[PDB]
DNA sequence: GCCTTGACCCTCCCCTAAGGGGAGGGTTTAGATTGTGTGCAGTCTGACGCGGCG
């Protein structure tokens, strides 16, 4: 949502709000049993111990 | 005091650009006063030598008939339509005219000093005042260097008093009258060059010439070009002072190009270039701030760097751009379409065919480094795969090496003409391969019959007899 | 208990955070632009860097 | 066997003729790391005496 | 130019050519063995610069020399097995060959 | 058989008229904008050269 306020005000208020969905990248799903298909080759991510 | 602390180019740049404060809107302007003064102080400093002032006005008879155009030779006055320039070079041509008859000696300062004055009000095009400023430099660059090859020679000779070699030679112009008063005292130094005083003389007849091509005296001339060298002393150090209080603009948009494949330095310092021909193309009459036409120059630079050098394998600009407008069209075409393009729509969202956007897709890549750790490990590299392609493999040598053995083999098997036409037809044990003519010439023979000798001895040589040890260097 | 494990979910929302911080500070520079009154959310997101 | 380059196709001819001796020049390697260590900005060199 | 999956491979007789369909790739269930060619294809080259001791060669012999090399997908050298499966993917804008 | 001879023949390169198409290069662009911006690191152990105190 792009809300806009308007330039003099004590409380800023809306001028408009252009709410729109947009598509940032896609994410990797897990499948069925723990493996990511990343490039078409089941990889596993290891858990780390820091 | 920081001095001797770091080590980053970037820190000690940042550090001494920093010790100079941003300009007002009214620095700006008196600094580019100061430039144009400058300037206007090297032109009113040309107007006294009169053939700069005959180009010029040759230039301008040139425009008459259009030869030219006065845009390219004036850009406007102050106190460009073709009507006023008329009315300012007939003043000037009078003022000209009327100076180059009056000669005297005191009468003489008058009409040379309001004529520069009157001459101060054109504000040339820079290509026209360059070339009349270089042509004076040239002028007195050639009248000095035989100005000191007088006293190359006097070198040349002996020991080099010249604290009062200067004392009369000011002023006589025309003769060695300076130069009789040299041998006047006898010390021996004044002995040696004076055998070289016939030699001498094509240096300072030469001046027989160009005192008759110039008008004015030698210091006069001298001097007319030290207040020129003062003038542009002064015009350049206002451009500097401008140039200096202007580079936190250029760190300011070259912030902006920072991973674009130059580093931040060599992104500043053509920024800083970019800024500097900004100052050289500022006009301040015209209201606006040094700011705004600056960002033009300054992101010129930078973009056009970017373009020239940021890649291994350099792209040119056209293509540069059009790599560029295909990435703004897919990242459009990603988020309106939640899916990366394809090269059939993507080129007819465009406006271009599609195996031209494949091939702009296939040309925009940089080179991977050959120390790239393959397994992301450290002990394989990218380098350690990759295989010299021109080597001749040790079979296919020995094969040569086998065939050139069985071709000599069936050359020996041949008459020695047949041999010798089939080796000289081929490069065989030769540097290069000959034609019939060739080959018939040097057999004194014509073309027609080497073609029938060499057709005889290949008939020859396609016999099983001859063959069977050739025909295994062929394949299916 | 000085040691901690971080699995796939934890190590992906921190790369994802990565990401939309290298988004976040070119919506920061593009909304500083006098552009304001016509653009639409999606012209500003670059789903690329993500 | 590995680098020197006119010495190892003479030493497979040589082996194909029955003849087992080998003719060793310089490894290429070295010539590599003589044409570095000029790179920067050191005379090395061969005396050839 | 491109290069060409093809059955029709230069220096290679007609009995390595034998799995092959006419698009020039193996059957699926193919008993092959090492060295067998697997997907025909050619790469065009240019400029042979003929020797001039194989230039009489090719000139006692008439045998043209070939515009196209043997690029082809061979079987592994001791690797034996069964064809179980072969996929094709083809560009856009290239046409699919009688296998694909 | 060796040697000419006149007639043919091949490829390869450049030319046609009136520009089209494109590559690759220059140039300016005037509201005002004036200091970057990341990490990352759980090595230890010698060993050398140096500011700084005595
Ligand atoms: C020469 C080497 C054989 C061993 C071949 C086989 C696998 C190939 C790499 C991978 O394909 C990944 C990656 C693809 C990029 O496109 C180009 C770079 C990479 C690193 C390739 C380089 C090179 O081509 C490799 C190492």
């Amino acid at each position: 949502r792009l809300v806009i306020y308007e330039r003099e005000a004590p409380e800023g208020t809306v001028k408009d709000i252009k709410e729109q969905e947009v598509y940032m990248g896609e994410i990797p799903l897990m499948t069925d049993n723990g493996t990511f298909v990343i490039n078409g080759t089941e990889r596993v991510i290891v858990s780390q111990l820091h | 005091s920081e001095i001797g602390r770091t080590t980053d180019p970037v820190r000690m740049y940042m550090r001494e650009m920093g010790t100079v404060e941003l300009l007002t809107r009214e620095g700006e302007i008196d600094i580019a006063k100061r430039i144009e003064d400058g300037i206007n102080q090297v032109q009113c400093s040309v107007a006294e030598y009169p053939e700069a002032i005959t180009y010029l006005l040759e230039q301008y008879d040139r425009v008459e008939a259009e030869e030219a155009r006065l845009s390219d030779l004036i850009t406007g006055f102050v106190d460009i339509d073709p009507e006023l320039a008329r009315e300012k070079f007939a003043e000037l041509r009078a003022q000209y005219v009327v100076t180059r008859d009056t000669i005297k000696h005191a009468t003489a300062q008058e009409e040379i000093l309001k004529l520069s004055e009157v001459f101060k009000q054109f504000r040339l095009v820079p290509k026209q005042f360059d070339y009349l400023v270089n042509s004076m430099r040239v002028m007195m660059d050639r009248v000095r260097t035989q100005e000191r090859l007088i006293m190359k020679l006097c070198v040349e000779q002996c020991k080099m008093p010249k604290k009062n070699f200067i004392t009369l030679f000011t002023g006589n112009e025309t003769s060695d009258t300076w130069f009789n008063a040299a041998i006047a005292m006898n010390k021996p130094w004044s002995e040696k060059l004076h055998d070289v005083s016939e030699e001498v003389h094509r240096a300072l007849q030469k001046l027989q010439q160009i005192e008759e091509e110039t008008g004015l005296t030698i210091e006069q001339v001298k001097d007319i070009n030290r207040r020129m060298s003062i003038g542009e002393a002064k015009a350049r150090r206002a451009k500097k002072e401008m140039v200096e209080a202007n580079l936190r603009l250029v760190i300011s948009i070259a912030k902006k190009y920072t991973n674009r494949g130059l580093q931040f330095l060599d992104l500043i310092q053509e920024g800083n270039i970019g800024l500097m021909k900004a100052v050289d193309k500022f006009e301040y009459r015209r209201g606006y701030k040094f700011s705004t036409y600056a960002t033009w120059w300054i992101r010129q630079a930078i973009t056009r760097s970017i373009a020239d050098q940021a890649r291994t394998i350099r792209i040119p600009v056209h293509m540069i751009e059009t790599i560029n407008k295909l990435n703004r069209i897919s990242r459009q075409m990603l988020q309106e379409m939640g899916r990366e393009p394809t090269p059939e729509e993507l080129a007819e969202r465009m406006l271009m065919p599609e195996d031209k956007i494949r091939k702009v897709l296939k040309i925009a890549k940089e080179p991977i480094s050959m120390e790239t750790p393959i397994g992301d490990d450290e002990d394989s590299h990218l380098g350690d795969f990759i295989e010299d392609t021109t080597l001749e493999l040790p079979l296919d040598s020995a094969t040569t090496e086998s065939l050139r053995a069985a071709t000599h083999d069936v050359l020996a098997g041949l008459t020695a003409r047949e041999a010798k036409v089939l080796r000289m037809r081929f490069g065989i044990d030769m540097n290069t391969d000959y034609t019939l003519e060739e080959v018939g010439k040097q057999f004194d023979v014509t073309r027609e019959r080497i073609r029938q000798i060499e057709a005889k001895a290949l008939r020859k040589l396609r016999h099983p007899s001859r063959s069977e040890v050739l025909r295994s260097f062929l394949d299916d | 208990g000085n040691r901690r494990i971080r699995s796939v979910g934890e190590m992906a929302e921190n790369q994802f955070r990565v990401g939309l911080v290298r988004v976040e500070r070119a919506v920061k520079e593009r909304l500083s632009l006098g552009d304001l009154d016509t653009l639409m959310p999606q012209d500003m997101i670059n789903a690329k860097p993500i | 066997k590995s680098d020197d380059v006119n010495g190892r196709t003479k030493m497979y001819k040589n082996i194909v003729d029955g003849n087992h001796q080998m003719e060793p020049g310089m490894p290429e390697s070295f010539n590599v790391l003589l044409k570095e260590i000029r790179s920067l900005g050191i005379n090395i060199e061969l005396e050839d005496e | 130019g491109p290069e060409e999956i093809t059955a029709d491979i230069p220096n290679v007789g007609e009995a390595a050519l034998s799995k092959l369909d006419e698009s020039g790739i193996v059957y699926i269930g193919a008993e092959v063995t090492g060295g067998d060619i697997l997907v025909g294809k050619v790469t065009p080259k240019g400029e042979t610069q003929l020797t001039p001791e194989e230039k009489l060669l090719r000139a006692i012999f008439g045998e043209k020399a070939s515009d196209v090399k043997d690029s082809s997908l061979r079987v592994p050298n001791g690797v034996s097995g069964t064809v179980i499966d072969v996929q094709v993917f083809t560009r856009d804008g290239v046409e699919k060959d009688k296998r694909a």
